[PDB]
């Protein structure tokens, strides 16, 4: 878990590097995954219903 | 194609983040020359100059998106130089086949022809001497020296 939210891994195309996130990026970047998952519970409700 | 790695970033984001000295972000363009040597790369002043950079101090600042663009273009260099062809070069002072250098004769070819080094640095450059009289260095450790740097094992 926590690691890749402040250093995260960039593939471009052929080349990987990891560099550098911040204090408002963790609790962004952390929704994130709380962005992927609050959306897919909103559409897994949208499809649900 | 080349673009910078994770370690390669951290690099040259530390490196940059020492030279901003103003708090706002920016390098000058003479700095520029010291800090890619820094960064391990090893240039001429032509090297640096070929990629925007200054004799005199407040010319240009550089930003961080504009240095990355410079470092990216640097790495492609390959003559960066070997410890053999010192040797080789070194060696034709020679007159008797004994591989020593007498003092001013030495001073001299610092001097005098290249990017130069000055009148100061060679009483820098002789420091480490001691007690040798009329006056004698030698090629070999003197060269061995300058590649493995300001603490080899010794360091002052």
């Amino acid at each position: 878990l926590y690691k890749n939210l402040v250093k995260p891994k960039i593939k471009v195309g052929n080349e990987m590097v990891t560099q550098g996130r911040n204090a408002t990026q963790v609790s962004y970047s952390v929704g994130g995954l709380a962005k992927a998952m609050f959306d897919r519970t909103f559409k897994w409700l949208v499809k649900r219903l | 194609m080349a673009d910078l790695k994770a370690a390669e970033v951290e690099k040259a984001r530390e490196h940059f983040e020492i030279y901003d000295w103003e708090g706002e972000g920016k390098i000058d363009a003479r700095d520029l020359g010291d800090l890619l040597r820094s960064l391990d790369c090893k240039p001429t002043l032509a090297m640096v100059k070929k990629n925007g950079g200054s004799d005199k101090r407040g010319e240009k600042k550089l930003t961080l998106e504009e240095f990355l663009p410079i470092f990216s273009q640097i790495k492609k260099e390959k003559e960066v130089g070997t410890l053999e062809d010192f040797m080789e070069g070194l060696k034709v002072y020679d007159k008797a086949e004994n591989g020593t250098m007498l003092a001013a004769e030495l001073a001299h070819v610092l001097l005098s022809l290249g990017e130069r080094l000055t009148d100061i640095e060679c009483e820098e450059i002789m420091r480490v001497c001691d007690e040798d009289d009329d006056g004698f260095l030698k090629y070999e450790p003197f060269v061995k020296t300058i590649i493995a740097g300001p603490f080899p094992d010794e360091g002052k």
